[PDB]
RNA sequence: CCAAGAAAAGGACUGGAAGAAAUCAUCCAAGUUGGGGACUAUUUUCUGCCGUAUAGGCAG
């Protein structure tokens, strides 16, 4: 569609800009508490950063998993091994995101967040690196559901084949085995 | 940006240069005079609307 | 500030030419070989029996950092004539003057071919004087010159603090150096820029091919007189908006600082006030320096 | 008739001009300690965009091939990974011939061979009494490809380049290597097989 | 070749226009609306009756 | 454990004959692309003998 994958409002947190001011830090404290501030902010933007990607990687899933031509496309599509070699690529988007934003007019591309940004990516990559019935094929159904009515087969022969089933599996496992629905 | 913050910009990444591609002319070695030459032609013709 | 404002360049060289003499004709170029091996090498080096090798080029200097070539506000034109014109009065354009025509003097134009047994300079211009320094390898940037050149510096200077300052002079100069080599020197003309290397030539009217310098080469050496910084002489820098040094790969006048163009440009009118007051600081003549190398001044 | 071993560098930051040349230090040295000996150099690896990342030595002695191979550097540089080494073994009857010629004649592509020469040239005059009147060739020449190998003088204070041509094989007369194991344009006559088969062996 | 434009010659010798503000200055290229592109502006606007 | 359970639509075939798209025609008038600029650096290619020789061959 030639769309962007990307996610649409993580940058639209104001707590995402309180998170990089406080990696950015201040003086004045203790190491416990610019450690306890510091951590929980890159805490916070490891899990904006898998946000960040989210759709990107839902998309590889899914799509790689069941069975074109932009980089953030065919990139994913690759191997997982090597994914962990994109993450300078990913850090140069990550800023350029940032740039386009209102507010990342401040932040991107600052060398306080350099390092951050980067080692967080690349533990992302590191890290990145009922009964359902499928395809069924009927030849020749009735599609004279009751003398009144064409379409639809009968739902009565559905809860019918649901049954039959049932008892056929029954006399296969020694467990008791019950079904209570049925979707279509 | 907007001559508020300056950018982000590192202090090495101005030293580089920046090149481009440009047409040019110049007068040989040795000559001692160049040339220019046109044509002009006047017609009375403001006297009437065409 | 405003949307459009520009200034033209103030002086400029044509290109530098090397070729020698014989006793059948006063021009013949120093050429170079290449062999094919495309994928080359090639030399170029004085050839046996010639005992100097001459370079030549022309200057023409140009009153023009006195008005914007283009200026679409008129109280930022307003400005600039007044600090113009409140800057030459007060002199300033014999320190500038003084700055060029030292180079010109000293030789650095040559670049990395300064390494001769005796270098001899000769300068004639469209007024009718000539300049002769017979010695060019011992003039420092900073020190006294011995007699008879610190004098010749003098009156360089006020030909050149004219041409900069008033109009409709039509000043040349034309520029000859001799180099006095060794048993077959090798010699560096300007470089081919490419996407093995190869060397710059020019045409000569009856084809024959000669080494050159380029225009541009000439200049970088001639407006290298930007010592105005962090009040530690050194070495001057080439002028330049955020005082770039390629050496080092740094720069001085890293818009952080303040002390670049930018930042100076948008104090004209406090300046103009304290040329009424008056001694002229390092701010102006910075200033006036780069208008003199003109550019685009815009998107204010 | 012929036995042969290899070696293969290991590292990906190798620099195959500097290093090449210290294998060939050791076959000149080796040659001063026997002087009645016929080893040649091959480059397996060669290609004519790159030297390449492996060397191999040639000869028609086992015995004395052995001795070599067990000469200290290698064994080093082997221990401490840096070299993967091959045992000696009898060269393939089923490949064609090379020569691996030098060509000094690439010299006088560079400004400071000219100047010796105009200077010898010019002292050498003296002796015929005659006015020094050099006499210059044309500006276009045409070589063949070449690479670079970087020398270490032999008990002095200079440094120089070795300039190789790969040529192709065509036999006649006897045989003769020069000391570096390579051969000359002429009255130096040798070649070497072309082993870059089985070279999954390293 | 290199060469000049028929309409740069012609630009330059119908350059004749002092006429304006009972000051001659200047003249400026013939124009219907007194168009300056040194100052990027316009002597004869229309809201001036010229 | 289904308006449940089982099921061979097959064999043959001539669309043919004939035809005139034509006559006419004016796209014109005016026009400023411009201003500024370093391909060489921590390079690898030196030193000699023979040969009338900037040819050709050689040791280190």
């Amino acid at each position: 569609n030639g769309q962007s994958l990307f996610d649409r409002s993580v940058f639209n947190d104001h707590v995402f800009i309180d998170a990089l001011k406080h990696v950015i830090s201040r003086p004045g404290l203790t190491r416990k508490q610019q450690r306890q501030l510091r951590l929980s902010a890159l805490r916070y933007l490891r899990r904006q950063l898998a946000i960040w990607l989210g759709p990107i990687i839902e998309w590889r899933d899914e799509i790689v998993s069941s069975g074109s031509g932009g980089l953030e496309l065919e990139l994913i599509t690759q191997p997982k091994k090597m994914l962990p070699e994109l993450m300078l690529q990913v850090a140069g988007r990550f800023h350029l995101e940032l740039q386009n934003h209102s507010a990342g007019r401040r932040f991107a591309f600052h060398p306080a967040l350099m390092a951050p940004i980067k080692s967080q990516i690349l533990w992302l990559l590191r890290q990145l690196a009922y009964l359902h019935l499928s395809g069924l094929t009927v030849y020749d159904a009735s599609a004279l559901a009751n003398p009144y009515l064409c379409g639809i087969p009968s739902l009565s022969a559905l809860a019918g084949f649901c049954h039959d089933y049932e008892r056929r599996l029954q006399s296969l496992i020694g467990q008791s085995v019950y079904f209570r629905g049925l979707a279509w | 940006d907007a001559n508020l913050k300056p950018k982000n910009i590192e202090r090495y990444e101005l030293a580089y240069s920046n090149p481009q591609t440009i047409e040019a002319c110049y007068v040989p070695p040795n000559v001692d005079e160049l040339y220019c030459r046109f044509s002009l032609r006047v017609e009375a013709n403001s006297m009437r609307p065409y | 500030l405003c949307t459009h404002l520009s200034y033209s360049r103030s002086l400029s060289p044509g290109k530098a030419v090397f070729f020698y003499k014989t006793a059948e004709s006063d021009f013949v170029p120093l050429r170079i070989e290449v062999a094919k091996i495309p994928q080359t090498i090639e030399a170029c080096y004085v050839p046996p029996n010639v005992d100097e090798l001459y370079c030549r080029f022309s200057l023409r200097v140009e009153a023009n950092s006195m008005r914007p070539y283009v200026c679409s506000n008129p109280d930022v034109l307003r400005v600039m004539i007044g600090l113009a014109q409140a800057y030459q009065r007060l002199g300033g354009y014999n320190e500038l003057a003084r700055r060029y025509s030292a180079n010109v003097l000293r030789g650095i134009w040559l670049w990395r071919n300064q390494y001769t047994q005796g270098t001899k300079i000769e300068i004639k211009t469209s007024l009718g004087s000539t300049y002769h320094i017979p010695d060019a390898r011992r003039l420092s940037w900073s020190g006294d010159w011995p007699e008879l050149e610190q004098k010749q510096l003098e009156q360089l200077t006020s030909e050149m603090a004219k041409a900069l300052s008033q109009p409709d002079i039509f000043w040349f100069a034309d520029v000859t150096a001799s180099l006095k080599t060794g048993f077959c020197q090798e010699i560096f003309p300007s470089q081919k820029f490419t996407e093995s290397r190869q060397l710059a030539t020019v045409e000569c009217s009856d084809g024959q091919l000669a080494a050159c310098i380029n225009p541009q080469k000439i200049g970088a050496a001639l407006q290298k007189i930007d010592d105005w910084w962090a009040n530690d002489a050194d070495l001057p820098l080439r002028v330049h908006e955020y005082g770039a040094n390629h050496e080092a790969l740094t720069a001085l006048r890293h818009p952080a600082t303040g002390q670049d163009f930018y930042h100076l440009l948008t104090k004209a009118e406090q300046f103009v006030t304290v040329l009424e007051s008056s001694e002229l600081p390092g701010e102006v003549h910075y200033l006036m320096a780069v208008l003199v190398k003109g550019g685009l001044f815009q998107k204010g | 008739n012929r036995y042969f071993f290899a070696i293969r560098y290991l590292s990906d930051d190798v620099d195959c001009g500097l290093l090449a040349g210290r294998c060939i230090s050791i076959l000149h040295g080796f040659r001063q300690a026997h002087p009645g000996i016929q080893i040649g150099v091959a480059f397996p690896e060669w290609s004519d965009r790159d030297l390449g990342r492996s060397i191999a030595f040639v000869s028609t002695n086992k015995s004395l091939l052995e001795r070599f191979r067990e000469r200290s550097y290698f064994q080093v540089m082997q221990a401490d990974n840096f070299f993967a080494l091959s045992l000696v073994l009898e060269v393939p009857d089923t490949c064609q011939n090379v020569r691996f010629i030098r060509n000094q004649n690439l010299a006088k592509l560079f400004v400071g061979e000219r100047r010796r020469r105009l200077a010898r040239a010019k002292r050498r005059a003296k002796a015929r009494g005659e006015a020094f009147q050099p006499h210059m060739p044309d500006e276009t020449k045409v070589v063949g490809v070449f690479h670079s190998v970087f020398m270490q003088s032999a008990s002095s204070g200079q440094s120089y380049i070795l300039h190789i041509q790969k040529h192709r094989y065509e036999r006649s007369e006897d045989s003769g290597y020069s000391s570096y194991g390579l051969a000359s344009n002429d009255l130096y006559t040798g070649y070497v097989p072309d082993l870059g088969a089985i070279f999954s062996t390293l």
